[PDB]
């Protein structure tokens, strides 16, 4: 997208430059060893360390010296920008599949009971912390679930309103 | 009845049925009735072939120590593959393994199937008596009449001599491994000071 | 069963009979009978891949360590073989698909309809070769050429297989990540272990441990 | 006979022409199966009787068989013996499709099914055939003549594989000498 990288972008140098320096100015009326020449030292500590690690991310950098995230799966596996959005995409899939799943598997469990309704307002904690410990083999359930038919009730048994 | 450790209790599959039975079995290896069986060939097969071990390791130490042989029994059994044969060590190898591959076949098709393998292939006329064990084969295998006359006695015989063989053999590989030391070297540097000249020691002066 | 792998816990039901069970699905992954089904054929096939290959690093690796041969560790192995190979990368990669596609499709249609491989017109006149033992993963004819299946030992056979699969996958992925994290080869790990063990394990190799993670790594320090 | 004493040998196997009972792999338990292959050895078999007799008895007569067709690549003309040979590469193959197909396609035209086998009629002169008494006999002695000629025959191109020399000279090697030189001597049957 005619970007560059931010190891190399002016820009980029020039923001860590200038964030560096507005620090170091409000460092100057401090006493050294004080809590807020501390804290001053370690947030400009924690600015050089994520400047630092940004640049050695690979991350592209625009014309105003700011990291650009590259989401297409193909432009990020063959130029290493998999770790932007196409990892995340597949880490944030999995912990939001688990959480469905065990919120499915916790609601079907509770269906069965005398008093259905009781247990999603007054939450069985043991079986709960059970099924959400569970819920990291969602995918193997679910995909066997779908093969299988049970995963979807039949349009049959699922109230419509008149058309 | 006679036992590795008198006072104490005999696996119930071990009732003196097998040669040798002194009911020795801590791990219970042997539980199953065929894998008994296995290890009881593979127990005869061992020892018989760790008695011929012991054997021509024990000849040729003697050998090269008194020089009654000749430059080849001046080398150590262990230094023994660096000999010059006329033969190199490649093909010797695959003969024997040939030869091996034909006689192991023939006695493994009798352990399969006790008397399939007993016919000479050659002469319809040749063949092994009936009634062989799977480990104890008869005819050209006994040329002398030695099966009469307590069978049962040469049966112990023959599966004591093969342990301390087998206990020999180990041995044999062993003190080669930690000293580097012929089997006789061994002995006479035992028989020279036991006392600081065994397994503690040695192996305390090793480290 | 062989066993429990937690015992005095309730083991699943539907792994009482499976060879080499001990009852071990927390995750009851299991359940469904079809899953067991596909996941024992999955588990054997990840078992025997992965003891070839333990094999085709470990026994060269012995024989180095010894001195025996002299061949290139199995990180760099893909490196030597193909400068050396008549055969260039991707023509073996197409060969391998092509190739995989073929006896893949095979295992997963006998999967599917147990003996179909081994049927009249399932080959062109070889099917004899796969005509199947009729049990999911264990598939017989020119695969056991020798016919001990056949005998007493069967069930042992099985229960080996299986716990030396499970060894041998644990050791294929202990050999990746001691690369990964040492940068050494295995027996060279194994020694480095041997000689000071209380020094060198995966506490101190600066990769398991993240120190961010786990900050009294720093401070808690001679 | 049989090919491993003491082994059970498969029921379909009884009473073929030259059966041992080895199928450890039951490729011949399908009837349809069994019948093809045994049309499948014999036409196998009798193509490595003149394999060999040829290999062998050209470089008898002094004219190796890898080297016979190295006159048209490399360049030069057909000989045979030491007659002058007319005819080229190109008009050889032409040859070789028209007679060996036109022949092969009449070989399994018929609806008999032993004639796919053992035709007999035309195809036997000097008489032989008659009852039963001597046609099995040599039945027998087709099937075992021509199986060491395909394994000699297979010999000949994996030892050529491994050597680059001919199966005459490597005979005379092998009894001049016989311990030092062998398939396992050389590091190519058996590396390292
Ligand atoms: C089990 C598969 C496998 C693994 C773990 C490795 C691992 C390795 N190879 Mg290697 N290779 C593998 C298979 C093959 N390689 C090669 C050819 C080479 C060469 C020429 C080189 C390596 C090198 C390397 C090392 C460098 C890191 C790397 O390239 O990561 C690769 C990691 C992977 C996981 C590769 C992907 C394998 C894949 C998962 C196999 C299965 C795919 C199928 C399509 C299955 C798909 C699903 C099915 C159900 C449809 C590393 C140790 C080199 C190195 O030493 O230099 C730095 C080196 O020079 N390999 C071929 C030839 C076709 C293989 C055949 O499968
Ligand atoms: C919203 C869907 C979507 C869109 C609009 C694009 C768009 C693009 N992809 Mg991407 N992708 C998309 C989803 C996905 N892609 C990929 C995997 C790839 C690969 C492997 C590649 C692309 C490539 C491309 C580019 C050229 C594609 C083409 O047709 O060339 C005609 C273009 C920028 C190519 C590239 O990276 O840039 C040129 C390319 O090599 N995509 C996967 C994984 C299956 C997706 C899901
Ligand atoms: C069991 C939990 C649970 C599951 C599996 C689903 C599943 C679904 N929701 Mg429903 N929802 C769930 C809880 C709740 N939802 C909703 C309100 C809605 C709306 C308004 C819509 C959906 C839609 C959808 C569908 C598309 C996914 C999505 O849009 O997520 C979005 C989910 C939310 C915005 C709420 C999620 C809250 C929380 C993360 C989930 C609840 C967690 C449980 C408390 C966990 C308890 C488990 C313990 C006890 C073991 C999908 C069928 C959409 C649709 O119908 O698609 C076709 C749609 O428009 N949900 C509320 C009230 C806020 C919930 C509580
Ligand atoms: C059957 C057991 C046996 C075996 C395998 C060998 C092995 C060998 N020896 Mg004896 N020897 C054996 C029994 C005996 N050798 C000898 C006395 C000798 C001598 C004096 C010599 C051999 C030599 C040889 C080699 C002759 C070729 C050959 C490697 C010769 C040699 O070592 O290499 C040429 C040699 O000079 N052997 C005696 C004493 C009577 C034996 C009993
Ligand atoms: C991919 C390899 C693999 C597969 C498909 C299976 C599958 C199976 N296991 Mg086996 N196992 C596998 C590897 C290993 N297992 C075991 C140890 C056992 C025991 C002790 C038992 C089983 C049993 C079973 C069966 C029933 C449980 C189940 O539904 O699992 C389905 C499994 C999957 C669908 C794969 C899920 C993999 C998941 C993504 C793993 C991700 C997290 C891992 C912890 C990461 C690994 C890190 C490790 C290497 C440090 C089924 C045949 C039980 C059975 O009854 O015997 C047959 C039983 O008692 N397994 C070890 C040693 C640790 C392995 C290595
Ligand atoms: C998972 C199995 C496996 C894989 C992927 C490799 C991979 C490799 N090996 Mg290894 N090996 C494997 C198992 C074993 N190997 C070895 C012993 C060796 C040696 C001694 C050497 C290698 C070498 C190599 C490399 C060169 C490729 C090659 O061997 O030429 C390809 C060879 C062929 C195409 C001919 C062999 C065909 C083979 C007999 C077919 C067998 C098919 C069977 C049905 C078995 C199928 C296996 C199952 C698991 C699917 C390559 C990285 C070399 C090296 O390390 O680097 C240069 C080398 O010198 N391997 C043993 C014995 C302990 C194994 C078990
Ligand atoms: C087959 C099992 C196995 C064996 C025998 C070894 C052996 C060894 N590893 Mg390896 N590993 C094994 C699997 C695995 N390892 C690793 C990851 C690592 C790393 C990152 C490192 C080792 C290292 C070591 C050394 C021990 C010190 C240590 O840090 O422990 C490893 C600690 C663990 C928690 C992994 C243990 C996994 C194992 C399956 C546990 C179960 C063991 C069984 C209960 C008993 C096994 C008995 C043996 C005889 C089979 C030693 C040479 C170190 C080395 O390279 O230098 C000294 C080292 O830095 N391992 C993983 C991924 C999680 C495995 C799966
Ligand atoms: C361009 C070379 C080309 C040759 C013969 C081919 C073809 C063949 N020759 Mg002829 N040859 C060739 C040159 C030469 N050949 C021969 C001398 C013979 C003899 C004596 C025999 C053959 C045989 C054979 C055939 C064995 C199988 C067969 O069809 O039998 C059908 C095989 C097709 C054999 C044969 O034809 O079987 C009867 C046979 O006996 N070759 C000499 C030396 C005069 C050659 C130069
Ligand atoms: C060791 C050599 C050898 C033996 C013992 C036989 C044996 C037999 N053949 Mg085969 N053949 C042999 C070499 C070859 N045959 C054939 C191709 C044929 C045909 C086409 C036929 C025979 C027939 C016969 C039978 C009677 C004729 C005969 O040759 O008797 C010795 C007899 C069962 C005939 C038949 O099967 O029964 C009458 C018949 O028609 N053979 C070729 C290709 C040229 C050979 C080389
Ligand atoms: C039975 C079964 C059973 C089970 O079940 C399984 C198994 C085991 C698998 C199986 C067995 C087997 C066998 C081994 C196979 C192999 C074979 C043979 C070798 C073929 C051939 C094949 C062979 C034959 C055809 C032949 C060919 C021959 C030819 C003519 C040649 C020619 C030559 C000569 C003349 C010389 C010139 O100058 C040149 C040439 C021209 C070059």
């Amino acid at each position: 997208s005619g970007l560059t990288p931010c190891s190399e972008s002016k820009g980029f140098a020039k923001r860590q430059k200038n964030e560096i320096k507005a620090l170091t100015k409000r460092l100057k009326q401090y006493e050294e060893g004080s809590a807020p020449s501390l804290a001053l030292k370690a947030t400009i500590e924690r600015t050089e360390k994520r400047f630092a690690n940004y640049g050695n991310a690979g991350l592209l950098c625009g014309t105003d010296g700011l990291p650009h995230l590259i989401s297409d799966p193909g432009l990020a596996l063959r130029f290493g920008h998999a770790g932007e959005t196409l990892i995340p995409t597949v880490g944030f899939l999995y912990i939001a599949g688990w959480i469905g799943t065990a919120g499915r598997d916790y609601l079907i469990a509770s269906k069965g009971e005398a008093k259905p309704r009781e247990k999603e307002y007054i939450i069985d904690v043991p079986l709960a912390l059970k099924i959400s410990a569970q819920g990291a083999g969602w995918p193997f359930r679910v995909i066997r679930e779908l093969q299988k038919g049970t995963l979807l009730e039949k349009d049959s048994n699922i109230t419509v309103s008149p058309r | 009845r006679a036992s590795w450790l008198p006072g104490s209790e005999i696996p119930s599959y071990l009732k003196g049925e097998l040669p040798g039975d002194f009911g020795f079995d801590p791990l219970r290896l042997g539980e199953d009735p065929a894998a008994l069986k296995w290890y009881q060939q593979a127990e005869l097969q061992n020892g018989r072939w760790a008695m011929l071990a012991a054997a021509g390791i024990l000849f040729v130490d003697l050998l090269g120590h008194l020089g009654a042989g000749g430059p080849a029994a001046a080398t150590p059994w262990f230094k023994a593959s660096d000999f010059t044969y006329f033969a190199p060590t490649s093909t010797l190898f695959i003969v024997e393994l040939l030869l091996f591959a034909w006689v192991e076949v023939r006695r493994y098709q009798d352990m399969v199937k006790p008397g399939s393998t007993n016919q000479d292939p050659i002469f319809s006329q040749y063949s092994l008596p009936s009634g062989n064990e799977p480990g104890y084969p008869g005819g050209i295998f006994d040329p002398l009449g030695y099966s009469k006359g307590n069978m049962a006695e040469l049966k112990l015989k023959e599966i004591k001599n093969a342990r301390l063989a087998m206990l020999a053999v180990l041995g044999f590989f062993v003190q080669a491994k930690t000293t580097g030391k012929t089997p006789l070297d061994s002995l006479s540097s035992h028989l020279a000071d036991p006392w600081s000249n065994n397994v503690f020691g040695i192996e305390h002066a090793r480290l | 069963k062989a066993g429990n792998w937690l015992p005095g816990s309730k083991t699943p039901a539907y792994l009482e009979d499976l060879p080499g069970s001990y009852g071990f699905d927390p995750l009851k992954l299991g359940e469904d009978p079809a899953s067991l089904k596909w996941y024992v054929q999955s588990e054997l096939v990840h078992s025997r891949f992965a003891m070839a290959a333990v094999a085709g690093i470990l026994i060269p690796e012995v024989l180095k360590a010894f001195g025996a041969v002299n061949l290139p560790v199995w990180y760099e192995a893909g490196k030597y073989a193909q400068e050396s190979s008549p055969i260039p990368f991707n023509t073996l990669i197409a060969l391998e698909i092509f190739a995989f596609n073929f006896v893949e499709i095979k295992r997963w249609q006998d999967f599917k309809k147990p003996g179909s491989q081994g049927e009249e017109g399932s080959f062109v006149g070889l099917e004899g070769f796969f005509k199947g033992t009729g049990e999911n993963g264990y598939p017989g004819g020119v695969f056991d050429p020798l016919g001990l299946s056949k005998g007493p030992g069967y069930e042992a056979m099985k229960l080996r297989e299986i716990k030396n699969g499970r060894l041998a996958m644990l050791a294929f992925i202990g050999f990746a990540s001691q690369y990964l994290a040492t940068g050494k080869g295995p027996i060279e790990n194994l020694l480095d272990h041997l000689s000071n063990p209380l020094a060198n394990n995966f506490t101190t190799n600066g990769t398991s441990l993240p120190a961010q993670a786990h900050p009294l790594l720093s401070v808690l320090k001679p | 006979g049989n090919w491993l004493p003491g082994s059970d040998t498969p029921a379909y196997l009884d009473g073929l022409p030259g059966s041992f009972g080895f199928d450890p792999f039951g490729l011949g338990s399908t009837p349809a199966n069994l019948q093809r292959f045994q049309e499948a050895e014999l036409v196998h078999s009798r193509w490595a009787m003149a394999g060999v007799a040829g290999a062998l008895g050209a470089e008898l007569l002094g004219q190796d068989w890898y080297q016979a067709p190295l006159w048209a690549v490399n360049g030069g003309a057909p000989t045979y013996l030491g007659i002058p040979v007319p005819f080229n590469l190109s008009t050889l193959l032409a040859i070789e499709f028209v007679a060996i197909a036109g022949a092969e396609a009449q070989r399994n035209a018929e609806p008999d099914a032993e004639k796919r086998k053992y035709p007999g009629g035309a195809f036997d002169p000097l008489g032989f055939s008659k009852d039963s008494k001597v046609l099995e006999e040599n039945k027998l002695k087709e099937l075992k003549n021509g199986r060491l000629a395909m394994l000699a025959f297979v010999g000949f191109i994996a030892q050529h594989a491994a050597t680059g020399k001919g199966p005459l000279e490597a005979l005379k090697l092998h009894l001049a000498d016989p311990w030092g030189a062998n398939f396992a001597t050389n590091g190519v049957s058996i590396p390292y």
